C-alpha cells in the first residue's frame, strides 16, 4: 500500500467485547498496524484509539456511513446483549437519545458491504453468552438474521483471534472485490468460508491432526504436570482434537510460543467456547 | 459571567470500554458530573457452578488490555483456596509474564490512548477529524516528535507482548498461570529472548517516554493545577518478593484527609443506589458479594458498583502506589524537573500532594512508575533460575474460600472465591477503574473521576477538551468497572 492509495472506509463498534479483538489486532507483524492503518484500510470509527468523542464521533460515522452507503466495513468486537429492551450495552449518546448496540446493528448493518464478526463473542456469542449470563448476549449473525439484515457476515472466531487471521481476512476480501467488484468479490469470500463462516486458509486445518506431540498422545505417553514438555496434553485438557485453527504453525505473538507448547489448547475458535470446552484442566 | 451548561460524552473515547461522562458547567468550570458505564456481561454470576481452575481463564476476558491482572489474582485466589504451595521458581516467572504488561499497558496508555490530547496526529483517520478547537500547544518539532514516538510505541508496545508470551503463552489471554504457579520453566534460550526484547524497551521507556511526558507536561503547566479531586488514594500490595506473603514490591497502604493509614480489606463495601443492581445487594462487603443486575431501577445511572473503604471514596493507579510508596525519582525526572519546571525533588511526594493528585501528575506517575518497573524486571531477571520447577498440581478442594490481591496497571484489583461441592459457589471481583470511574454511594459521595471533574475548566462550551482529558489521566477500562 501507499500513504496515497485506496483504503475503504471501516467502522469497528464493540459490543460486549473485552478490548481484545483491538489489542490483538495491534500485535500484527506483517504488516504492522501502523500500515494497515496508514496504507490499506481507513479507520474512521473505532472508540480506543480514534481522535473526536462523544455525539462528534458519533455523527462523523454517521456522515461516512451516508457517503459510503453500502460500501462500507461494520467490524463487530463482542456480543449484542437483547435482554433489556437493549440496555445492557449503550454505545454512544446523540440529540439527547441513548445509542444501544442493539440500535446500533440495527442501523448500520443494513448499509455495509459487508460486516466482520472479529472474536469468538461476535461470531458465536462467547464468554457473555455462556451458562450463568443474563443479558441475552447475541452472535452478529443470528442477531442479523433475526431482524431481516441480509448483509453478508465473515466470522473471524477466536478468544482472541490472531491478528493475521483478522488483517489476512481484510486482504483476501480486498484482494476479491479488486479482481471482480464487490458482489462478485464478496461471493468469492463466501465460497472459502466453513460452515461456521471462517475462512479456511487459517480455520480450515484441525490442531491435533497437526500437533508436534501427535506421536505421544497416540503412544499414550501423557504430561502428569503442565512443566514436563515431553509428554502429550491431552490428560491436562487440551482441546486441540476438537479445535480448528492454524495456531500449531503460525504460533503467537511473533512465533515465541502457542497454548499447547505453554498449557494446552482451549478450543477458543470454536462455535461452543467456552461451554463445550470446559472443564478446561481435565479431558 | 456565564451560566450552566451541560454536557453530555457518550462515548468518551481513549479509554477501554464503554462510558459516558455528564458534567454541568457554570462559569466556565465543572461544578458536577456523573460518570456512566453503559455495558454489563454479568462474570460473577458466569462463573458460578465451573470448575474452579477454569476461573483462571474466564476472568481475563474481562478486560483484554490487563487480562495478566485478572490471571495473577485469580491464581492467588484459587492458590489460597486450593493450599497451593507455588513453587519459588514459579512465583518469580509469574512476575516477568505480568511485568512485561505493565509495560505494555502504560506504553498503550500513554502515547496510543493519552497522547493525541496534546499531538496533532496526520490529516487521516482516526486522527481527524477531531475538536476545531483542540489546544494542541506543542511546537511543529515537538509535535513531530509525539508523532513519531506514537509510531515507535506500536512496535515497542508489541515488543512487550512478545516477552509476555515468552512464558505466558500468548497475549492477549495468558495460558501460562494456573493455581499452583506457571506452566512453563523458563530455559535458558528463552530468557536470553526475554532479555533482548526488555532492552529495547528499556532503552523506549527511558530515553523517549519518561523524557516525553516531563517535556510535553512543561507545555501544560496549568493542567498540574487541577483535577485533585479527594486527594486519595487506595493500594492493597503486588508483586510478592518472597514466598512469606508479606513483602512486595508495592506495599500496601491508603492515604486520605492527608494521613497514610493501613489497608484493611474487610472494610471494602460496595454499595449500589446510583447502580443498575438490586436494592436489597446494597453495602456488601466481597465475600458475601453479590451480582443481581436491574437494569430499570429508577435513579441508578451505571453498572458500575461504588465501593468505598470505611466509607470513603478513594482513587488507584500508578499514582496511587508512587504515592503511598513514595519511591526515588527517576534520573530523567530529577533532572527534568529542574530544569522544565524549577523543582528540586528526589522522591515522588517531593511533587506536592496538590501536583502529584492532578491531571498531568497522573501521567507523570504512570510515566515514573513505568521506569520503576523496569527495575523490578532486571532484578527478577538475575533471580530466576533457568530450569527450576514453576508449578504444582493441586487437587480440585471440595469446600474452600480464597482471596487474591494485586494491583493492576490502572490499580487495586482483588479476587475472592468460594468453593462448594468443588465447584465455584461465589466470585466476586472489585477492580481497578471500579474504584477509579463509579457513581454515587448510597449517601451521595461521588466516586473518584466524578470528584476529580470538579473545577475541571471548560472557557469553550464548544470544545470542552479537559472534561475528557481528565478522565483519560486516570486510564480508564469500564470492561473491568463493570465486569
Ligand atoms: S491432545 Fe493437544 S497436545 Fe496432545 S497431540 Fe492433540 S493437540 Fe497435541
Ligand atoms: S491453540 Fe487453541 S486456545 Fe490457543 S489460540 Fe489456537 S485455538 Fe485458541
Ligand atoms: N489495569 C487494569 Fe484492569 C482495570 N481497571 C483491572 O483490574
Ligand atoms: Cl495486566
Ligand atoms: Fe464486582
Ligand atoms: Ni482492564
Ligand atoms: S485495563
Amino acid at each position: 500500500g501507499t500513504l496515497t492509495g485506496e483504503r475503504p472506509p471501516v467502522f469497528w463498534l464493540q459490543g460486549q467485547g473485552c478490548t481484545g479483538c483491538s489489542v490483538t489486532l495491534l500485535n500484527s507483524v506483517h504488516p504492522s498496524i501502523a500500515d494497515v492503518l496508514l496504507k490499506v484500510i481507513s479507520l474512521e470509527f473505532h472508540p480506543t484509539v480514534m481522535a473526536w468523542e462523544g455525539e462528534h464521533a458519533i455523527e462523523h460515522m454517521r456522515k461516512v456511513a451516508e457517503k459510503f452507503k453500502g460500501k462500507f466495513f461494520l467490524v463487530i468486537e463482542g456480543s449484542v446483549p437483547v435482554e433489556a429492551d437493549g440496555k445492557y450495552c449503550i454505545i454512544g449518546e446523540a440529540n439527547h437519545h441513548e445509542i444501544s448496540m442493539v440500535d446500533a446493528l440495527k442501523e448500520f448493518g443494513p448499509n455495509a458491504a459487508a460486516v466482520l464478526a472479529v472474536g469468538t463473542c461476535a461470531a458465536y456469542g462467547g464468554i457473555p453468552a455462556a451458562e450463568g449470563s443474563e443479558t441475552g448476549a447475541t452472535a452478529v449473525s443470528k442477531f442479523l438474521g433475526d431482524n431481516g439484515i441480509k448483509t453478508p457476515v465473515v466470522n473471524i472466531p477466536g478468544c482472541p483471534p490472531h491478528p493475521d487471521w483478522i488483517v489476512g481476512t481484510v486482504v483476501l476480501a480486498l484482494d476479491a472485490i479488486k479482481k471482480n467488484g464487490l458482489e462478485g468479490g464478496l461471493a468469492e469470500v463466501v465460497k472459502v468460508l466453513d460452515s461456521d463462516g471462517r475462512p479456511t486458509p487459517f480455520f480450515g486445518r484441525n490442531i491435533h491432526e497437526n500437533c508436534p506431540y501427535l506421536d505421544k498422545y497416540d503412544e499414550g505417553v501423557m504430561s502428569a504436570t503442565f512443566t514436563d514438555k515431553v509428554g502429550c496434553r491431552y490428560d491436562l485438557g487440551c482441546k486441540g482434537p476438537m479445535t480448528m485453527a492454524d495456531c500449531f504453525e503460525r504460533k503467537w505473538n511473533g512465533g515465541v510460543n502457542w497454548c499447547v507448547q505453554n498449557a494446552v489448547c482451549i478450543g477458543c475458535v470454536e462455535p461452543d467456547f467456552p461451554d463445550g470446552k470446559s472443564p478446561f484442566y481435565q479431558a | 459571567a456565564t451560566g450552566r451548561t451541560t454536557i453530555a460524552i457518550d462515548p468518551v473515547t481513549r479509554i477501554e470500554g464503554h462510558l459516558k461522562a455528564e458534567v454541568v458547567v457554570e462559569n466556565g468550570k465543572v461544578v458536577d458530573a456523573r460518570l456512566s458505564g453503559g455495558m454489563y456481561r454479568g462474570f460473577e454470576t458466569i462463573l458460578r457452578g465451573r470448575d474452579p481452575r477454569d476461573a483462571s481463564q474466564i476472568v481475563q476476558r474481562i478486560c483484554g488490555v490487563c487480562p495478566t491482572a485478572h490471571s495473577t489474582a485469580s491464581v492467588l485466589a484459587l492458590d489460597e483456596a486450593f493450599g497451593a504451595k507455588v513453587p519459588n521458581n514459579g512465583r518469580i516467572t509469574r512476575n516477568l509474564i505480568f511485568g512485561a504488561n505493565y509495560l505494555q499497558s502504560h506504553i498503550l496508555h500513554f502515547y496510543h490512548l493519552s497522547a493525541q490530547d496534546f499531538v496533532q496526529g496526520p490529516d487521516t483517520a482516526p486522527f481527524v477529524p477531531r475538536f476545531p478547537k483542540s489546544d494542541l500547544r506543542l511546537s511543529k518539532e515537538l509535535n513531530k516528535a509525539g508523532v513519531d514516538q506514537y509510531i515507535e510505541a506500536l512496535e515497542v508496545r508489541r515488543i512487550c507482548h512478545e516477552m509476555v508470551a515468552l512464558f505466558g503463552g500468548r497475549m492477549p489471554h495468558v495460558q501460562g498461570q494456573v493455581v499452583g504457579g506457571a506452566t512453563e520453566i523458563p530455559t535458558k534460550e528463552k530468557l536470553v529472548e526475554y532479555a533482548a526484547r526488555f532492552k529495547k524497551v528499556r532503552d523506549f521507556v527511558e530515553q523517549k517516554y519518561v523524557p516525553v511526558v516531563y517535556t510535553i507536561g512543561s507545555k501544560y503547566k496549568d493542567m498540574f493545577k487541577v483535577g485533585q479531586g479527594f486527594k486519595a488514594a487506595l493500594c492493597v500490595g503486588a508483586f510478592p518478593l518472597d514466598n512469606s506473603g508479606k513483602k512486595h514490591l508495592f506495599m500496601p497502604g491508603v492515604y486520605a484527609k492527608g494521613k497514610d493509614m493501613p489497608f484493611d480489606p474487610s472494610k471494602i463495601k460496595e454499595y449500589v443506589k446510583y447502580s443498575w443492581f438490586a436494592e436489597e445487594t446494597t453495602g456488601l462487603n466481597y465475600k458475601e458479594g453479590k451480582t443481581i443486575p436491574a437494569p430499570d431501577k429508577a435513579g441508578a445511572y451505571s453498572f458500575v458498583k461504588a465501593p468505598r473503604y470505611d466509607g470513603l471514596s478513594l482513587e488507584v493507579g500508578p499514582l496511587a502506589r508512587m504515592w503511598v510508596n513514595n519511591p526515588e525519582l527517576s534520573p530523567v525526572g530529577k533532572k527534568l524537573l529542574k530544569d522544565l519546571f524549577g523543582i528540586s525533588a528526589k522522591k515522588f511526594r517531593d511533587l506536592g500532594e496538590e501536583a502529584a493528585f492532578s491531571l498531568m501528575g497522573r501521567h507523570v506517575a504512570r510515566a515514573e512508575e513505568t521506569y520503576y518497573m523496569l527495575g523490578a524486571i532486571e532484578g527478577w531477571l538475575k533471580e530466576i533460575k533457568a530450569g527450576e520447577d514453576t508449578v504444582v498440581m493441586p487437587a480440585v478442594p471440595a469446600s474452600a474460600e480464597g482471596t487474591g490481591f494485586t494491583e493492576a496497571p490502572r490499580g487495586s484489583l482483588l479476587h475472592y472465591v468460594k468453593v462448594k461441592d468443588s465447584k465455584i459457589d461465589n466470585y466476586q471481583i472489585v477492580s481497578a477503574s471500579l474504584w477509579n470511574c463509579n457513581p454515587r454511594d448510597d449517601m451521595g459521595q461521588r466516586g473518584a473521576v466524578e470528584e476529580a471533574l470538579i473545577g475541571i475548566p471548560v472557557d469553550d462550551i464548544q470544545n470542552p477538551v479537559n472534561v475528557a482529558r481528565l478522565i483519560r489521566a486516570f486510564d480508564p477500562x469500564l470492561g473491568c468497572a463493570v465486569h
